[PDB]
RNA sequence: CCAUCUAAGGCUAAAUACCGGCACGAGACCGAUAGUCAACAAGUACCGUAAGGGAAAGUUGAAAAGAACUUUGAAGAGAG
RNA sequence: CGGCGGCGAUGUCGGCUACCCACCCGACCCGUCUUGAAACACGGACCAAGGAGUCUAACACGUGCGCGAGUCGGGGGCUACGAAAGCCGCCGUGGCGCAAUGAAGGUGAAGGCCGGCGGCGCGCCGCCGGCCGAGGUGGGAUCCCGAGGCCUUCCAGUCCGCCGAGGGCGCACCACCGGCCCGUCUCGCCCGCCGCGCCGGGGAGGUGGAGCACGAGCGCACGUGUUAGGACCCGAA
RNA sequence: GUCGUCCGACCUGGGUAUAGGGGCGAAAGACUAAUCGAACCAUCUAGUAGCUGGUUCCCUCCAAAGUUUCCCUCAGGAUA
RNA sequence: GCCUAGUGGGCCACUUUUGGUAAGCAGAACUGGCGCUGCGGGAUGAACCGAACGCCGGGUUAAGGCGCCCGAUGCCGACG
RNA sequence: GCAGUCGGCAGAGCGAGAAAGAGAGUGGCGCGGACGCUACGCCGCGACGAGUAGGAGGGCCGCUGCGGUGAGCCUUGAAGCCUAGGGCGCGGGC
RNA sequence: AGGUAGCCAAAUGCCUCGUCAUCUAAUUAGUGACGCGCAUGAAUGGAUGAACGAGAUUCCCACUGUCCCUACCUACUAUCCAGCGAAACCACAGCCAAGGGAACGGGCUUGGCGGAAUCAGCGGGGAAAGAAGACCCUGUUGAGCUUGACUCUAGUCUGG
RNA sequence: UGGAGCAGAAGGGCAAAAGCUCGCUUGAUCUUGAUUUUCAGUACGAAUACAGACCGUGAAAGCGGGGCCUCACGAUCCUU
RNA sequence: CCACUAAUAGGGAACGUGAGCUGGGUUUAGACCGUCGUGAGACAGGUUAGUUUUACCCUACUGAUGAUGUGUUGUUGCCA
C-alpha cells in the first residue's frame, strides 16, 4: 500500500486565504540579543538621566525666549471665474441680492 | 528525501566568482553598520565563520545589534504562509551596504531642499513622482530623404 | 486523545463505581428523622438539657487552631478534684468526665 | 436543556457532525493520557512543559497545618479593624496608637506590599517581613512578635 | 458571477445586548435613540458598551477611578463606566465624586456617599449631560481576568510566560521535564 | 534527651448501612412491541438427559339485553 | 383613462393547485465507502410500530444572572402540594480568591529631595530629622479649553446654543523602557547585637519564575469542546 | 446393486468405571449427547475493537482538507 | 484575541520534469480545476471549451453550431 | 431612518454640493387635521445569493410530559382515522 | 567417519519424455538392465520373498452398446385433470449492436426497433441463488503446536 | 594560479595560507543569557555572534573557548 | 510417432463452454520417500486415497395455443 509522499500543491492558496501579512513592526523594538556590555552601559545612561534634568530646564527655558522673542522681534476666464464667484453660496451673496435689487 | 545539511546545494552561491578568490580586499571590513542601518546579505566562502545560511543569502534586512566582528540582523523570512522577522548573528563579510534606500534618501534631500525654497518664491514644485507617461505629441522631419522600404527576406536554407 | 491548551485531569472512574454509588434522596427523611430522635430525646430527658451534658473548654493543638478554643470530650479527673467533685457523682449531675486528658498548664 | 443542545439541529444529517471519511469510532488515540510520551508528545511537550520526571525531596508523612501561615499585606492591614479606630487614631494627640493583632484576625505573616497611611500603630505578628518591618518603622510604629 | 469572497461579509459585533434584562433594555432603549438623534460620539460609545458582555464591562475600582479622575484638569466632572463600581479597600481617602455607573457595590456606595459624592444612574446621565458632556469615561482592566494569563504563546516554547492549566500546584505539579536543564531541556 | 501510651484478655447502645421480607405512602416516570420475564390460569405453556432456557396473550356493551321465532342446507353457513 | 364591448339559472362561468388521461422536452435507483457509482461494488420484496451523541463527574473557554475583595451553606441545625420553601452568622468549619518563588531550609512584591556629622581619602563611601511622593515614552475610543465664526435693512450690544484652527488631560489596550519580589550566579564594601558566630541583614550587575506594578473573584445557569465511565447504536476470534 | 468379514484381536443388551487443558484412543487430533486442534450451561460482560454498517424536521448564512513536523507511525493520532 | 469542528487515502490538465520500451504507469514543481458543482457546448462523458446557480419576464451573448433528426444559412454567400 | 402623533397651550419645516441658530431680548365666523410605534417594532437605500465534510442562526415547524395562562374547546360529539372538498405557508407543517 | 553390503531414473533422479533392450503400426506408460545416485543405503533398518489384499500400475486371452452409431421395448415419473398445496428468491425490472462510462449496460447516447394473456421444454445471460473469501494482505486481533525466544512455575536434585 | 596538501566521502574554501617545518602551549577550561539550522517555529545534535572569568600565544594589533565549513550522534526512570 | 487424406492451416468468442458433463492434474484434512529444519513443520520435488448442490422466476432460444384488423366465419391464395 503506497502512496503519495510529498507535495506542496494546495498550499500556496491556503497561506493566501488569510493572506501572507508581513511582521507587525512597531516603534521601539525589543533589546533582546543586543550586546549585553552596550545594554548595561545603556542602562546606566537612562538610570542617570535625571542627573542632569537641571541643565536640561535651564536650557528649555533659555531657548525658550531666545526663540520666542525673535520671532516677534523683526515682525481663468471672465465668465467662468465670475460665475463660481457669484454661485458660491458664501461669497457671492451681496452680489447675488443685487440682481433682485436690480431686479425690482 | 534530501539531506537537511547547512550548505547543501550552495556550491555555486558560496563560491567565490571567477578570478576573484583569496585575500579578502580590506575595505569590507571597514565599512561602518549603524543600528537600523538596511544591508544585503550575501555569503562570502572565503570566511567559513559567521555564515549565513542559504535562506539569507540575497535577502535584505534591517540591523539591530552591532558587536566586534560581526552585527544582528533582523530579516524577513517566508516560511510557508507567515513571514517571521528573524534575529540573525552574520559577519562583517558577508553583508554588503544596500543601495535601495540610500536614493530614497537622496530623494528626500532633493525634495525638503525643493520644499524649502521656491515657497519664499511662491511658485510650485512636484514631489511625488509620476510614472513614464505616455509620449508626448512631435513631429518628424524625413528633411529630403523618402522613408527606406523594407521587404521580408527569401528564405535560404543557411547550412 | 488531548486537544490543545487544557488540563490533564486523572478521574477515579476506573473502578466500578456505579455499584457504590450514594445517592442522597433520604436526606431530609433522615434530618426529619434525626430531628424526632432529638425531640423524642429532649422530652424523655424533661428537665434536663437537650443538647446534653456541659463539655469543658479545650484548645485545638496543630498551630492551625491553637488560637481558637471548642468543647472538649469531658471534664479530667484533675478538673473535678480541684473542684471537689467525685468522678462518679459528675456524670450523675450532669458531668461530662474525660479520664484520658491530661493537664500540662 | 435538550432542546437548546446541538442534538436537535443534527437529526436528518447523517453522520451526526463526524464526518463522514474519518468516523465517530471508540478510542482513537488510546485513552485518557495515553501516549503522552510517544504519540501525543508534542502536545504535551507544547503545552504541558514538566510532566514527566522527578525532581525534589520527597517528605513522607506531610501535615499542611504545619506549615499554616497566611500572609497579609501592609495595604490591608487597617481593614482588619474598624474605621473609628483608624480615625481616632488620626484625630488623638497623645501618641496613642492603636493595636493590629493579626493571629487575631486570622493571619501569621505580615508581609509589606502597600503604602502605610501616616499614622502610628503596634503591629503584632507571628513572623515578619523586613520590608513590612521597615515600613512600619518608617511609618512610625512597632512590630511586636507573638506566639 | 461576481469575483468577490464572502467569509466576512457579515460583521460579528453585536447590535443588541444578550441579556434579557429588561432594566438594561430599558437603558439600551434610551440611548439608542440618544446615539442616533444626537452627534454625540459619547453616547456611540456608551450604547456599543451597553452591549457588551460582561467580561468586556471589568468592574471599575474605587482607587482605578481615583487616579483616573486625578488627573490635571479634570475637576468638576462626572466619571462615567458602563460597569460595576466596585469598593477598593487599599484606599484610605476618598475625595468628592460624581459617578455614572450600571452598578455600585454597597460598600462603594457608602464610601461615596460619606465622602460627599453623587452616585447617578444612567437615566439621571442622560437628563444631566444628554451629549456627555463633562464626561471621562472609564474602564476596568479588560486583562484583569485569569484567563490571560493562560493565554498567549503556548507555554512549552521558548520565552513564553503562560501559565499552565495544573490540576494542583506543587514539585511533582508540571515541574520537571521541560523547565529545568538538569531534566532533558529547559524553555 | 524528651514526649506519649501500657500490647499480647472481655463486654457495650446511639449516630451509620439495608435492590431480601412484612405493611405502607408517593411520583414533571411507563402506558400493553412500553413498563419487571410476567397488567391475563407467568417463572406459566413449551424446549433440553441435565445444569439451565423461557414466551405469546388486556379492551362487546351502560346493562347479556349474547339474536326467541320463520326459512334454506346433512351441517358449517346464510336470508328475514 | 374623468374609455369601451360580449355573455348569462339549469347549462354555463371561474377554481394556479387537487384525480385520471393525452402530448413535447428533460429525466439511469436510492443509501454508502470512494480520486471516481446508474454501475458487472455492497444493503434494500412490501407495510405498520420500535430504533441510535444520553446521564454523572472533572476541566477549559464563551455567554446570562446575583453578590463582589470577597463569595458560597452544598453538611448540620431551628421553625396535602411540602422530600418544597423560609431562617441560622459566636453554624463561614471549609473551598476557591486576595502572593509568589525555591528541591528545600526558607524568604516574600517603589523611592527621591533637603538640615546636621581623591570615615575614605555613604567629592565619594551610614544614621539622625523634615518634605514630596507610586514610574515613563509612543499610539490611543471618549472628554476639556477655544484664534474666530453660524445673515434677514444697518451699527452696536448682551446671553444661550452650535461649529471650529490649534492646544490639552489621556480609558481600556498594545509595544517599548525603567522599577519591585523569590531561585541562582558574579563582584564588592559596610551595618546590627542577649549571646560578636562556620551569626544575621544590606548593595551593584546579569539571569531562571506559572509573579508585583492600586484587585476580579465566587456561586448559579446555559452552550460548545476534550476526557473517565456501557459512553452515539449493533458486532469479534 | 456390487462388495469386506462372518469361531475369533467376533457381534450385542443391561450394569459399572474414567469428565474438560481433563478423560479415552490397534493413533485418524479421532471420540467425549447432530458440538471437539480443548464439550455444554450460567456469570464476570453492555469484555475490547486505530476495523465494517447505520445515525431520524425545515429554512437561512459561512465554508474546507487530503499538506508540515513527531509517533512500534504507514486503514490511526498529536501538531501547524 | 479566545474557543473550535472537519481534514491529515486525493485525482486531472497546459508548461517544466525523474525512473521506465511504454502505459488510462510510478514520482516531483507551478498554476488552475475535479473532489464540493449544477448550467450551455464537445452525440455520449468527474477533469476539455464557455461559464459558475435565489424564483421569474423581456433582451443579448460566450463556447459551439445552422441538410433532417435538432433551434439556427430555405445567404440566388466567396475563392479554390 | 423613525420616541416629532412636538395641535385654539396649534402653526405642522430640516434631499440640501460647500463647519455652524427656521436663537431671544435691548439700545440706533365655523372647534377640524389618514396611517403609524408587537422600538425583540416599522420603514428606506445599496450590493449580493453554488455548496460536500463542517460550523452557526431563526423556526407562529412537529411529539410527549410539567409549571402558569386561555371565565379555552368538548356527548348539539374529544382523540384517532379516511377523504376526487376548500385553502395557507419557500418549507418543516398547519 | 568420508556411504561398506546391497539397491536404483524405485512411491526416492533435477537434468529427464536419461541411454540400451523388450512390449506396439505408433508408447512421456510397463518391464528388464545401466549408474556419473540434484538428493539410494543398512532396526532414522538394507535386500529378498511364498501366502494374503474392496491397496497402486502394465500387458494378454475371453467377453461385451465403452465406442463406430445409434435404435427399439418395459416400469415409475414428467404431461393433462379432481382434491390438496409449500419454499428459495425479489431496488425497479427485464429485446439487442456500438459508444462513452468504475476500463464487459436491462436502463444513459446514437441506432436496430417494440403488439394481450399463455403452455411444455431449455440451460446462453441475469458478471443467477447458496454463505460479511477458507487463497493473499493489513490489524500493534487470536488460538493449536514446537524450541536455542522473553519471563515464570508444578515436580525433581542439592544445601542450611 | 595550485594542476599539491589540508584524517576521511564529495562539494566549497585556502599561497609571505587554512598547506609544510620549527618555537611555545592546552580556548579541547569555568559561567549566564540571545540566535541560526531541522523547526511546530519544540527539544536533541551541530553551529553562530556576544558577555563575565581565568589562561595560552605573539613584539603587538590580534587570535583561540576544539578540528577551514558542510557529517561524525542520544530524553524521562535508574545507576555512577 | 503411426496411418489415412484434397489438406490433415492458424486463431477468437470472460485464455467460449462445470445449475452441460467429467474430475485425470492443480489446490484442504489421511499417508510414504528424498532434501531442508534441533523441532513443530517446509518444498512451481515425486507418490497414493480423497462429497462437483439448486431453475418452478425474467429474458434468450426451440416448439405449442392464440392475440389486433378485414362485420362474422370458411375455402383458395399472394409474398413483404
Ligand atoms: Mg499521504
Ligand atoms: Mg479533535
Ligand atoms: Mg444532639
Ligand atoms: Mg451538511
Ligand atoms: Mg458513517
Ligand atoms: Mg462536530
Ligand atoms: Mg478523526
Ligand atoms: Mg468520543
Ligand atoms: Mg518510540
Ligand atoms: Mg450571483
Ligand atoms: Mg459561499
Ligand atoms: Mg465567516
Ligand atoms: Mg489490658
Ligand atoms: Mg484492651
Ligand atoms: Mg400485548
Ligand atoms: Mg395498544
Ligand atoms: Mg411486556
Ligand atoms: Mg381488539
Ligand atoms: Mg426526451
Ligand atoms: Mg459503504
Ligand atoms: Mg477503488
Ligand atoms: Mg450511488
Ligand atoms: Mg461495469
Ligand atoms: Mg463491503
Ligand atoms: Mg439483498
Ligand atoms: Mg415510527
Ligand atoms: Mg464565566
Ligand atoms: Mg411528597
Ligand atoms: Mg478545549
Ligand atoms: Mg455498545
Ligand atoms: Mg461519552
Ligand atoms: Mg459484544
Ligand atoms: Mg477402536
Ligand atoms: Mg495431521
Ligand atoms: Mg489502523
Ligand atoms: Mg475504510
Ligand atoms: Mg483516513
Ligand atoms: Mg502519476
Ligand atoms: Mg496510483
Ligand atoms: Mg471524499
Ligand atoms: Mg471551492
Ligand atoms: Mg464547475
Ligand atoms: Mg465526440
Ligand atoms: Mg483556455
Ligand atoms: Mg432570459
Ligand atoms: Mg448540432
Ligand atoms: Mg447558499
Ligand atoms: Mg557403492
Ligand atoms: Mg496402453
Ligand atoms: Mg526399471
Ligand atoms: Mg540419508
Ligand atoms: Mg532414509
Ligand atoms: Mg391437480
Ligand atoms: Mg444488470
Ligand atoms: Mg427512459
Ligand atoms: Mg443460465
Ligand atoms: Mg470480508
Ligand atoms: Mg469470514
Ligand atoms: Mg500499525
Ligand atoms: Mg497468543
Ligand atoms: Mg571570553
Ligand atoms: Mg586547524
Ligand atoms: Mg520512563
Ligand atoms: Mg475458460
Ligand atoms: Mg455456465
Ligand atoms: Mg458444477
Ligand atoms: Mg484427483
Ligand atoms: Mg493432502
Ligand atoms: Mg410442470
Amino acid at each position: 500500500a503506497k502512496s503519495k509522499n510529498h507535495t506542496t500543491h494546495n498550499q500556496s492558496r491556503k497561506w493566501h486565504r488569510n493572506g501572507i501579512k508581513k511582521p507587525r513592526s512597531q516603534r521601539y523594538e525589543s533589546l533582546k540579543g543586543v550586546d549585553p556590555k552596550f545594554l548595561r552601559n545603556m542602562r546606566f545612561a537612562k538610570k542617570h538621566n535625571k542627573k542632569g534634568l537641571k541643565k536640561m530646564q535651564a536650557n528649555n527655558a533659555k531657548a525658550m525666549a531666545a526663540r520666542a522673542e525673535a520671532i516677534k522681534a523683526l515682525v481663468v476666464s471672465r465668465k467662468l471665474h465670475r460665475l463660481a464667484y457669484i454661485a458660491h453660496p458664501k461669497l457671492g451673496r451681496r452680489a447675488r441680492a443685487r440682481i433682485a435689487r436690480g431686479l425690482r | 528525501t534530501n539531506t537537511k545539511g547547512k550548505r547543501r546545494g550552495t556550491r555555486y552561491m558560496f563560491s567565490r566568482p571567477f578570478r576573484k578568490h583569496g585575500v579578502v580586499p580590506l575595505a569590507t571590513y571597514m565599512r561602518i553598520y549603524k543600528k537600523g542601518d538596511i544591508v544585503d546579505i550575501k555569503g562570502m566562502g572565503t570566511v567559513q565563520k559567521g555564515m549565513p545560511h542559504k535562506c539569507y543569502h540575497g535577502k535584505t534586512g534591517r540591523v539591530y545589534n552591532v558587536t566586534q566582528h560581526a552585527v544582528g540582523i533582523v530579516v524577513n523570512k517566508q516560511v510557508k504562509g507567515k513571514i517571521l522577522a528573524k534575529r540573525i548573528n552574520v559577519r562583517i563579510e558577508h553583508i554588503k551596504h544596500s543601495k535601495s534606500r540610500d536614493s530614497f534618501l537622496k530623494r528626500v534631500k532633493e525634495n525638503d531642499q525643493k520644499k524649502k525654497e521656491a515657497k519664499e518664491k511662491g511658485t510650485w514644485v512636484q514631489l511625488k513622482r509620476q510614472p513614464a507617461p505616455p509620449r508626448e505629441a512631435h513631429f518628424v522631419r524625413t528633411n529630403g530623404k523618402e522613408p527606406e522600404l523594407l521587404e521580408p527576406i527569401p528564405y535560404e536554407f543557411m547550412a | 486523545a488531548p486537544s490543545r491548551n487544557g488540563m490533564i485531569l486523572k478521574p477515579h472512574f476506573h473502578k466500578d463505581w456505579q455499584r457504590r454509588v450514594a445517592t442522597w434522596f433520604n436526606q431530609p427523611a433522615r434530618k426529619i428523622r434525626r430531628r424526632k430522635a432529638r425531640q423524642a430525646r429532649a422530652r424523655r430527658i424533661a428537665p434536663r438539657p437537650a443538647a446534653g451534658p456541659i463539655r469543658p473548654i479545650v484548645r485545638c493543638p496543630t498551630v492551625r487552631y491553637h488560637t481558637k478554643v471548642r468543647a472538649g470530650r469531658g471534664f479530667s479527673l484533675e478538673e473535678l478534684r480541684v473542684a471537689g467533685i467525685h468522678k462518679k457523682v459528675a456524670r450523675t449531675i450532669g458531668i461530662s468526665v474525660d479520664p484520658r486528658r491530661r493537664n500540662k498548664s | 436543556p435538550s432542546r437548546l443542545r446541538k442534538t436537535r439541529k443534527l437529526r436528518g444529517h447523517v453522520s451526526h457532525g463526524h464526518g463522514r471519511i474519518g468516523k465517530h469510532r471508540k478510542h482513537p488515540g488510546g485513552r485518557g493520557n495515553a501516549g503522552g510520551m510517544h504519540h501525543h508528545r508534542i502536545n504535551f511537550d507544547k503545552y504541558h512543559p514538566g510532566y514527566f520526571g522527578k525532581v525534589g525531596m520527597r517528605h513522607y508523612h506531610l501535615k499542611r497545618n504545619q506549615s499554616f501561615c497566611p500572609t497579609v499585606n501592609l495595604d490591608k492591614l487597617w481593614t482588619l479593624v474598624s474605621e473609628q479606630t483608624r480615625v481616632n487614631a488620626a484625630k488623638n494627640k497623645t501618641g496613642a496608637a492603636p493595636i493590629i493583632d493579626v493571629v487575631r484576625s486570622g493571619y501569621y505573616k505580615v508581609l509589606g506590599k502597600g503604602k502605610l497611611p501616616k499614622q502610628p500603630v503596634i503591629v503584632k505578628a507571628k513572623f515578619f517581613s523586613r520590608r513590612a518591618e521597615e515600613k512600619i518603622k518608617g511609618v512610625g510604629g512597632a512590630c511586636v512578635l507573638v506566639a | 458571477g461576481v469575483d468577490i469572497r464572502h467569509n466576512k461579509d457579515r460583521k460579528v459585533r453585536r447590535k443588541e445586548p444578550k441579556s434579557q434584562d429588561i432594566y438594561l433594555r430599558l437603558l439600551v432603549k434610551l440611548y439608542r435613540f440618544l446615539a442616533r438623534r444626537t452627534n454625540s460620539t459619547f453616547n456611540q460609545v456608551v450604547l456599543k458598551r451597553l452591549f457588551m458582555s460582561r467580561t468586556n464591562r471589568p468592574p471599575l475600582s474605587l482607587s482605578r477611578m481615583i487616579r483616573k479622575m486625578k488627573l490635571p484638569g479634570r475637576e468638576n466632572k462626572t466619571a462615567v463606566v458602563v460597569g460595576t463600581v466596585t469598593d477598593d479597600v487599599r484606599v484610605q481617602e476618598v475625595p468628592k465624586l460624581k459617578v455614572c455607573a450600571l452598578r455600585v457595590t454597597s460598600r462603594a456606595r457608602s464610601r461615596i456617599l460619606k465622602a460627599g459624592g453623587k452616585i447617578l444612574t444612567f437615566d439621571q446621565l442622560a437628563l444631566d449631560s444628554p451629549k456627555g458632556r463633562g464626561t471621562v469615561l472609564l474602564s476596568g482592566p479588560r486583562k484583569g481576568r485569569e484567563v490571560y494569563r493562560h493565554f498567549g504563546k503556548a507555554p512549552g516554547t521558548p520565552h513564553s510566560h503562560t501559565k499552565p492549566y495544573v490540576r494542583s500546584k506543587g514539585r511533582k505539579f508540571e515541574r520537571a521535564r521541560g523547565r529545568r536543564a538538569s531534566r532533558g531541556y529547559k524553555n
